[PDB]
């Protein structure tokens, strides 16, 4: 939920 | 170059993944200090979705001055936008003071408050016209005057006060309420009825302040609208529209903001949209009703 960008 | 045959070079080989890494592997890379100081830590929705410091934009707040938002200025379009990520519980007052000051007339939403049972954005403005909203951090009132709801997106009319000096503005509030988090849209023809019902309303008009655009993040879906106006008014401005080059104008406007066009679809949708808007920009007007209807915006 705090990181937005997909590996 | 000639961007319909060039999209259909990439797509008939399937090669939209390796395009778009390409630019994502040549995307700018600027610093972005301000948004990481710890005092902004809870400024910022996502520890990975940040403003440069370089294009930001600052709060005339002497308090604090921080915002998730960029100023992405394209030169040669002579259009410019403020790309922000939706606001939080504690940065609605600064969004809408962000308004204020950098003189804006529109605000164009393209997520959802609530996506598939989690809050991408805070509910920032009234829901009901008895209901206002105070900011008492940023000492601003917003009304809602009326709503216009279609089938897949929402335009709103909103007052906006300064209480301080009691000046007024009318908001116009575009909510796209169907365009999925890195997703697409229905269609290019929902996306462009969409965006020219934004161009017509005048809130792209140089002589406001730079139209608001917002997802979660404010770059996937954001970046996918403003790439496409910018195409199009290029293209409309310029000699030769196949000339318009979308990967370069994605990269210059990652000058400013990162991350812009989350997906590759997202990148061959913008082709898709650009490709279709053109066919009004070169003459056929009729393309504008028939976008309207295949939206089917009144269902
Ligand atoms: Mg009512």
């Amino acid at each position: 939920a705090d990181f937005y960008l997909i590996p | 170059m000639e961007m319909e045959k060039e999209f259909e070079q990439i797509d008939k080989s399937g090669s939209w993944a390796a395009i778009y890494q390409d630019i994502r592997h040549e995307a700018s890379d600027f610093p972005c200090r301000v948004a990481k100081l710890p005092k902004n830590k809870n400024r910022n929705r996502y520890r990975d979705v940040s403003p440069f410091d370089h294009s930001r934009i600052k709060l005339h707040q002497e308090d604090n001055d921080y915002i998730n938002a960029s100023l992405i200025k394209m030169e040669e379009a002579q259009r410019s936008y403020i790309l922000t990520q939706g606001p939080l519980p504690n940065t609605c007052g600064h969004f809408w003071e962000m308004v204020w000051e950098q003189k804006s007339r529109g605000v164009v939403m393209l997520n959802r408050v609530m996506e598939k049972g989690s809050l991408k954005c805070a509910q920032y403005w009234p829901q009901k016209e008895e209901k206002e909203m105070i900011f008492e951090d940023t000492n601003l009132k917003l009304t809602l005057i009326s709503e216009d709801i279609k089938s897949y997106y929402t335009v709103r009319q909103l007052e906006l006060e300064n209480l301080t000096t009691q000046e007024t503005r009318e908001i116009l509030h575009f909510h796209y309420t169907t365009w999925p988090d890195f997703g697409v849209p229905e269609s290019p023809a929902s996306f462009l009825n969409f965006l020219f019902k934004v161009r017509e309303s005048g809130s792209l008009s140089p002589e406001h302040g730079p139209v608001v655009v917002h997802s979660s993040a404010g770059i996937g879906r954001s970046g996918t609208f403003c790439l496409a106006d910018t195409c199009l008014l290029l293209m409309d401005k310029r000699k030769d529209p196949s000339s318009v080059d979308i990967k370069k104008v994605l990269l210059e406007m990652r000058k400013f903001r990162m991350g812009l066009i989350q997906t590759a679809d997202q990148l061959r949708f913008s082709y898709l949209a650009v490709i279709e808007g053109a066919k009004f920009i070169m003459g056929d007007s009729s393309v504008q009703d028939q976008w309207k209807e295949l939206s089917h915006e009144d269902l």
